[PDB]
């Protein structure tokens, strides 16, 4: 069974954004958390 | 809102010969349950008597004290 | 379609990553907030009531560390200095000087100066500058330049963290000794063979034993 948004233009940008988003995420928690200081 | 008051020191204004401060001090005085004087080494934080010994030089308080003379 | 218009598909995937976006947000604006240098006040020159310049006695007129902070290679106290050491200098020199009335106020009535403290500890703490300053610690990579300091600043936040961190790690902070000489010294590049050399000849424990409780807190 395929997914509802199978064929769809976004659906690589929104996976793309996102992975940015949760990235950008964690590297500032990373940074406030471990290099902040 | 701020981690800590603002814990003002005050310092001496003459400084006492013998003192190095936060170094407690150990002087020799008799405490009496029924009149007789039993010796005692009482340690003196800052000038001010925080715990009763025993003097081990003294007849009668040889480093061993009684209750009575430790809750003076 | 029925009681929806066209763009609340968008507005409700919107609304779900702004709400994430808000919680991280809100994580981020607490731990930044408890971390901050205005809450644990570092990097703040607290105005002090006889307004005393470390620069003028320590770099120009040139006094030693322990003439004023006498207790500190002997107690856990660093002693702050008595009107005595004041007056001994200015009992001639600036007299008759607005700027040195509250210490002239000083020593003729028994009231002392109140500083306010800057590297504060929350009494559980249980600090000893004699240990440190023995086994090659200075006042410098533990403090700052205060030789230069006109207003003393906290110039890190005391955490229980940046204690582990060199109580841990003791090679890249240890000095030969000469740590109250003039904190002009400046730390080698191979700092980290003189350290090992001198964690090893101070005898400094390893952190199996420098990491305790009872080491700082009793
Ligand atoms: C042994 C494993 C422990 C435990 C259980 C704790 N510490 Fe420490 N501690 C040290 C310093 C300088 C501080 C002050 C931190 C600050 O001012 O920001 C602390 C503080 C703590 C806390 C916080 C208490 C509170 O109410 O906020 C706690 C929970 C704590 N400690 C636990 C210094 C040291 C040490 C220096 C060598 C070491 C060792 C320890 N602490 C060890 C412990
Ligand atoms: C040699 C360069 C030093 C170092 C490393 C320090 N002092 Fe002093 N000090 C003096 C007085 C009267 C004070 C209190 C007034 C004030 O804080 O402005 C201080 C204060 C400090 C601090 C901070 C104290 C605190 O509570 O955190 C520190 C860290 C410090 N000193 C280190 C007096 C003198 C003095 C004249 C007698 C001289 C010389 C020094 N200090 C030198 C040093
Ligand atoms: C005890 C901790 C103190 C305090 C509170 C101060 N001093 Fe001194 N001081 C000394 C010298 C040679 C000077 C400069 C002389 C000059 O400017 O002509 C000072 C200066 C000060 C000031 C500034 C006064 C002004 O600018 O007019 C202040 C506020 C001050 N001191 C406070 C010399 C000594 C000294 C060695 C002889 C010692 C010890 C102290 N001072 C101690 C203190
Ligand atoms: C690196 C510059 C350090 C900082 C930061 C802190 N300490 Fe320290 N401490 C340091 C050394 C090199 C030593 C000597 C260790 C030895 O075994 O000789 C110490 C030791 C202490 C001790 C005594 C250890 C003991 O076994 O009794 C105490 C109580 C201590 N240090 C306290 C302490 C605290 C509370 C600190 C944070 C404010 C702290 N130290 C930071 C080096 C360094
Ligand atoms: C380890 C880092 C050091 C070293 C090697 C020195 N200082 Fe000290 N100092 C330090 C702490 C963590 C504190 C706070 C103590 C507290 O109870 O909160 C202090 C404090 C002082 C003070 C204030 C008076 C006092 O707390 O006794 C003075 C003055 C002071 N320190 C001066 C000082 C001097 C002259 C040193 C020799 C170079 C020195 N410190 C070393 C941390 C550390
Ligand atoms: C989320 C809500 C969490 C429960 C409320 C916690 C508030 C605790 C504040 C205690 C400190 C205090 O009230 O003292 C006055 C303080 C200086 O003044 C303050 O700092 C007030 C702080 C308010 C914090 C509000 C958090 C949102
Ligand atoms: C429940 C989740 C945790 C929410 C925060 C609870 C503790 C907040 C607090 O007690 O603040 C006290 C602090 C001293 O007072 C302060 O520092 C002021 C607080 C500034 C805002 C911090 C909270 C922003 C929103 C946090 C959301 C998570």
């Amino acid at each position: 069974m395929q997914p509802e948004w199978s064929g769809d233009p976004e659906v690589k940008p929104v996976f793309l954004a996102v992975t940015l988003t949760g990235m950008v995420a964690f590297l500032l928690m990373v940074w406030l958390f471990a290099f902040y200081w | 809102c701020t981690y800590q008051p603002r814990q003002y020191i005050a310092p001496f204004d003459r400084q006492p010969e013998g003192r190095v401060p936060g170094i407690p001090q150990y002087f020799a005085s008799t405490l009496t349950l029924g009149g007789y004087g039993t010796g005692v080494l009482v340690r003196s934080n800052e000038g001010r008597p925080t715990k009763v010994e025993g003097n081990p030089r003294h007849p009668a308080s040889l480093g061993g004290t009684d209750l009575f003379a430790q809750a003076e | 379609a029925q009681i929806f218009p066209r763009n609340a598909n968008l507005l409700s995937r919107l609304s779900i990553f702004a709400l994430v976006l808000l919680v991280v947000e809100g994580i981020l604006i607490l731990g930044v907030y408890f971390r901050s240098n205005y809450f644990r006040q570092v990097n703040v020159a607290i105005e002090q009531p006889v307004a005393f310049s470390h620069q003028l006695h320590v770099n120009v007129v040139g006094i030693d560390c322990r003439y004023c902070h006498t207790s500190v290679d002997q107690s856990y106290f660093a002693n702050i200095p008595a009107t005595e050491t004041c007056m001994t200098c200015h009992s001639q020199i600036k007299t008759y000087s607005p700027l040195l009335e509250k210490v002239r106020e000083s020593y003729a009535t028994g009231k002392p100066i109140e500083w306010v403290k800057v590297y504060d500890l929350p009494n559980f703490v249980y600090f000893n500058h004699s240990i440190h300053v023995n086994k090659g610690i200075g006042c410098s990579t533990c403090h700052g330049q205060v030789n230069n300091m006109p207003v003393v600043w906290q110039q890190q936040a005391l955490y229980m963290g940046w204690c582990l961190n060199c109580h841990r790690n003791p090679e890249l902070y240890v000095r030969p000794r000469e740590e109250v000489y003039n904190m002009d010294y400046v730390p080698p590049s191979n700092q980290l063979e003189i350290g090992r050399q001198l964690v090893a000849e101070y005898g400094i424990m390893p952190p199996d034993q420098l990491t305790n409780c009872y080491v700082c807190h009793r």
